[PDB]
RNA sequence: UUAAACCGGCGUGUGGC
């Protein structure tokens, strides 16, 4: 259960590209995408798994907007009387508690989101490797040209773009 | 990889999983009308040559891969019925499920 | 009883309805708006069946 | 209504009040659980309850209104505070908040505070526009807090001796260095009683950490003011909780320009708890204390200060020696240099049934000229000059005899003539 | 009938009674298994059995009536208690319950208690409407419990010395700090015998944790009262079980306004078991003890208190030193500050065949003026004044010689004249 | 503008200046946090801020401009210094740098120093071509730094006694060996005051630890 | 380059008309 998730976050190789905080926010996103599959109601669900202390506890986001379609995520600009919300924007609820726990498709979603997150961390790494020269002349070969922008390479998988 | 009968079926409604037990085989006495899953035979398809991160990840998350393969038997379109007897036979060495 | 009167009842009368909290309101929002209907729609012909 | 209004009275009145409310057998559950059930029924009667408590902020952003009589600990009557109040007013830890509360609907946890009506015994407008505590300008003790009672009791000397050894004032940082079985309990008792009787203007906040429950009951119903304590019944977690909570309450009360006396005993057990609840840095110091184990204790100790704008925070934390091991002594050392007020008690004289045995030699106060008038300072200088060249036993018997032969301190000056 | 009524007698009478009941060979199974089979047959005769035991509550909500002679442990005669009784009366842990029981039908486990007839030797109406234990008001020892026997035995001195070193009373919290091979066994033996003979009004509850079975047999059939013990035959689980069970029984008996003496030896092995059964917090303290490993021991130790309303709980838990390692000493330290009653025994004098070797110097009692009259207190003060300036061996030989030269303690006062 | 220019004054002027800038309630956050928000708004007005601070170099190669009034510690107004400046001028630790700074875009951390305008109260050309400190030639105290004030105060003696006990000069290495409760505080106080009054040419840098 | 939508071959045996 939660001890398994703790073992996973202890066993992640890129603890430096993705420390505990990014790991449990990635699991937030993973459980959200999993709840997208648990219920046919497409609802954004933060779950604040509280990595260090304990395990997940499911919430429900109100997505404040005057519309009413998918009412699990519909609140008008001022519907904040009940539950002492008293907030126009950002007031979100905790209605459904302890939803479907980890199953195999939940692990599939977690796996894909954590691997794309490792990819995003490597993108931050190449950002750092291309930075420190912001505002300097640099050499670069191009890869593709488009009507709105062009792609450029420098070496070491250094990817950049030049807009129109 | 081998073939499994894990009842965790992806991309399927809960109404279709209602007849299934914890193992993946419907109980003895639950009637079926249309094409409804009664064997949870979902198995991986994803090829080898995955990066070390992929292998370590799928290992630390249990034993999960491109398992989305339905590969499940349903009733033929047109025939109803009520299951009254289940028969399962394992190969020597394969672990016996709880229903067997 | 009939939503023929609740169709003329928007979401401003949901949490003011007595004892509509977290899970009961969740069910009300789910089993009503997911079937193609919207909670609260203005019309003027429900009495004469027109 | 107010929880403390139901808490000042024993479980018997709570039981009969619940019988008035018509509920299940109340005596079976705990008395604070009785109060929870009683407030639930009172809310069922169709009225908004009025609650109060000091704020405790968790990581999630919401708050808990811990009550005074519950020793600032977790309870079923801890009012939930929605984050919206922290967004509007940003009430920090220790802010005494009073306002309207509602019952918990099912699947909820506790009562929820709807609207604040009183912020630290002041209007809520002063809560947002206010200068902070760590943002203040610390200073020395300007105003003197006299200690003698004035009617000449036997333990009244235990206050006079302080006024004769080293004065105590607002915003000071006091240490009480004493071994076990020395006389610290009765000392802080009469100190609190004298502060309350002679100076009822200041807010007396006596503190007790990891003592006998009988001691807690003797302290709560003997002195004037709020008595929050955490005995050995609570682990280091609740110890550090109550400690930081009372210190933040004192911070807020000084922010509201009020004087707070914090008599704590002992600081060594607090330091032990802190060293218990710190992450390991892969190394240990001399005595068995972690490296960063002193940072938060030092913060809690240095929270006391005298302010230019208004209010004061004066802490008197007792240090414990003669424990056999090093680590406690280490604490003592790390605490002699941070506090600007030392007071040392004698056990070698206490075993002789000679009370009170205060170390007149190593006692002292930094910037003590601001703690007493001119000619009284001259006379105290001459008196310490007289006390110095004689032996320890000599000075102590002279003290006890000639002060019990007197009634008040200025009478003592006029008798030494 | 009652299980203890079949338990006071050996296995021989149980065997012949089972032969009277006409069953399979009884001597083959265990004697408590014999009692189980015998009660099963007695229930087969068409009668409702009358059972009794103290309640143990599991997570499921039902209860077990553990018997006294079974050392408050799991047995085949542990009466099952349906949750409906916990819904009606809410009998907590340690409540001595007696009532009607039925045999277990097949596929069941044990006997089921139908209707309670006696709750803690009182009517069941007092069980629901009653003030709780942790809800009481703790106080100090007001009434003095004398220890001397009165006929002048050689080990009678071992009681007198206590009355001469530091008095003992109701609601006190006593520690016995002694190394191995010092004389704790015979000491607590004659202490229990003197409490029983001179003060038969109070409930003597001697406790034994992790000792020799021969010691358990010597303790059970020598002193007055119930003797529950758990030797090394049981792991830390059953150790903490019997400990919490006797402490909850004492809590309930004090709730019923009765005095309970709990002589425990030793507290260090109990602390070791507790440290064995706590979850790891990813860190260790000095000596090899977990952080939260002391919370529950501290609770069990501070359960003792003197009550305003009625009853008292006085525990005398023996502390063990000179074990070579640190952790045990650590326990001792964490236990000197919580107990308000210390008593220290000497092994350096015990090796000299000088018994009893009680440390007269570091022994003491807090608020000991409430433990003895006025002039006797003056005389004890003067006697300690006389004992102080002489050496350790001097004080101890003076003690033993001049007290064996006396018979009683007031006779000792009148001989010192 | 300059952070210290907003730091010499208490939190009250900072609060009214933020009210002039039209922001959220400033008194709620800390006064140095007030300065951070105020400089953020000042940068929002479309102007390049002028900052200054002494350089602190981490392992990554970039730098932080710690301010004087913040006790040379970590703060929200610590100007980020890109490694390119350490590549051009190679400003070492302790170099008082003043120059143009920009606001932090979102997802960034603090203000970034664009171009240095003042290096240790001198032109930046002297920063690259300069002889180093551990590269110097150490010597003894040649010039004498007198300590007596000259108007005869009671603690003026506390300076005179030094001039009568053992003189003090430039480049010296002095120790003050004293037990607690001896009079070190007032001593160093009047020492600093006498050095400042009688010798205002030298840079007085008083230090206090714990 | 980006966005949206959709994604029985063979033999054998038996029986019937
Ligand atoms: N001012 C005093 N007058 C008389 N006795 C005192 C006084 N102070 C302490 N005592 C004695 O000290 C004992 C309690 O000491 P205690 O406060 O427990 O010291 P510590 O806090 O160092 O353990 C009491 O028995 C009491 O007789
Ligand atoms: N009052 C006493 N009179 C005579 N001998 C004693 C007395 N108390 C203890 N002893 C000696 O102590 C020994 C038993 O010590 P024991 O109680 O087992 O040590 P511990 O204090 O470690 O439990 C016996 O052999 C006995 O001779
Ligand atoms: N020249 C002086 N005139 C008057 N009082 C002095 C003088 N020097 C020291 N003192 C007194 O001695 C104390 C010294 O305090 P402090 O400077 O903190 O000593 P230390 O630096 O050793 O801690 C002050 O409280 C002050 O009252
Ligand atoms: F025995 Be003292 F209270 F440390
Ligand atoms: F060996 Be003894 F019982 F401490
Ligand atoms: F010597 Be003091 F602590 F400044
Ligand atoms: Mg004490
Ligand atoms: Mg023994
Ligand atoms: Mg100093």
């Amino acid at each position: 259960m939660n001890k398994e998730i703790l073992a996973v976050v202890e066993a992640v190789s890129n603890e430096k590209a993705l420390p505990r905080e990014k790991i449990f926010e990635a699991l937030e996103s993973a459980l959200a995408t999993a709840t997208k599959k648990k219920y046919e109601q497409e609802i954004d669900v933060r779950v604040q798994i509280d990595r260090k202390s304990g395990d997940f506890d499911t919430f429900r986001r109100w997505l404040v907007v005057d519309e009413v379609t998918q009412p699990t995520k519909e609140i008008t600009l001022e519907a904040a009387r009940y539950e002492d919300e008293s907030l126009n924007l950002g007031d979100y609820v905790e209605d459904q508690i302890e939803s479907v726990t980890f199953d195999r498709i939940t692990t599939q979603t977690a796996k894909q989101v954590i691997v794309q997150k490792v990819r995003e961390a490597e993108r931050a790494m190449v950002v750092d490797q291309f930075r420190e020269h912001e505002g300097e002349i640099i050499t670069g070969v191009v890869k593709k040209v488009n009507r709105d922008n062009i792609s450029l390479d420098l070496g070491n998988n250094a990817e950049a773009v030049i807009l129109r | 990889g081998p073939e499994e009968i894990t009842a965790d079926i992806p991309n399927v409604g809960e109404a279709a999983l209602s007849k299934l037990d914890e193992s993946g085989i419907v109980y003895i006495g639950a009637e079926v009308t249309g094409g409804d899953i009664l064997v949870g035979k979902v198995t991986p398809k994803g090829e080898t040559q995955l990066t070390p991160e992929e292998k370590l990840l799928r290992a630390i998350f249990g034993e999960k891969a491109s398992d989305v393969k339905d590969s499940s038997l349903r009733v033929p379109n047109g025939v109803s019925g009520t299951v009254i007897d289940v028969q399962v036979f394992t190969r020597d060495g394969v672990e016996k499920d709880k229903r067997a | 009883h009939y939503i023929g009167d609740l169709v003329q009842r928007t979401e401003v009368e949901l949490l003011k309805t007595p004892n509509l909290g977290k899970k009961s309101l969740t069910e009300i929002k789910d089993v009503l708006a997911s079937r193609g209907l919207s909670l609260g729609m203005r019309l003027e012909n429900w009495p004469p069946a027109s | 209504m107010n929880l403390t209004e139901l808490k000042n009275t024993p479980v018997s009145e709570l039981i009969t009040l619940g019988e008035n409310m018509g509920l299940e057998n109340l005596a079976r559950m705990r008395k604070q659980d009785i109060i929870f059930a009683i407030l639930k029924q009172h809310a069922k009667s169709g009225e908004d309850i009025f609650g109060d408590g000091v704020l405790e902020i968790l990581q999630d952003g919401f708050g808990f209104l811990r009550s005074a009589d519950s020793s600032y600990l977790a309870g079923p009557d801890d009012i939930y505070v929605s984050p919206s109040q922290i967004r509007r007013f940003n009430l920090r830890t220790g802010d005494t908040i009073s306002g309207k509360i509602r019952p918990p609907k099912e699947g909820e946890r506790y009562f929820a505070l709807l609207k604040v009506n009183e912020v630290n015994f002041d209007k809520p407008e002063n809560a947002r526009n206010k200068i902070l505590f760590e943002n203040l300008t610390p200073l020395h003790a300007n105003s003197r807090l006299r200690m003698e009672r004035g009617n000449g009791s036997t333990e009244d000397l235990t206050a006079r001796v302080l006024d004769l050894a080293s004065p105590i004032g607002r915003g000071q940082r006091g240490l009480i260095v004493a071994p076990p079985k020395a006389g610290k309990t009765m000392l802080l008792q009469n100190i609190a009683q004298s502060i309350a009787y002679n100076h009822p203007d200041c807010v007396l906040m006596v503190l007790l950490i990891d003592e006998r429950p009988e001691e807690v009951t003797e302290m709560q119903r003997l002195v004037k003011g709020e008595v929050v304590a955490s005995t050995f019944d609570e682990p280091a977690s609740r110890h550090v909780q109550v400690a930081e909570m009372v210190i933040e309450k004192a911070k807020r009360l000084v922010e509201h320009k009020k004087d707070v006396i914090i008599l704590l005993d002992s600081i060594t057990r607090l330091a032990r708890a802190y060293n218990t609840v710190v992450p390991a840095s892969g190394k240990v110091l001399t005595g068995g204390v972690d490296a960063n184990a002193l940072h938060r204790p030092k913060r809690f100790f240095g929270a006391a200060r005298n302010v230019e704008e208004g209010g004061s925070l004066t802490i008197i934390a007792t240090a414990l020696i003669d424990t056999g091991s090093k680590m406690d002594e280490v604490i003592y050392e790390e605490f002699k240099g941070t506090g600007n007020m030392e007071l040392h008690l004698s056990r070698k004289i206490a075993e002789k049934r000679v009370f009170p045995a205060i170390d007149y030699n190593r006692s002292g106060t930094r910037k003590e000229e601001l703690l007493t008038t001119q000619e009284e300072l001259q006379k105290m200088w001459i008196l310490r000059k007289i006390i110095h060249p004689m032996g320890e036993i000599d000075a102590m018997e002279f003290l006890i005899n000639k002060l019990a032969m007197t009634k008040t301190n200025d009478d003592f000056f006029e008798m030494m003539k």
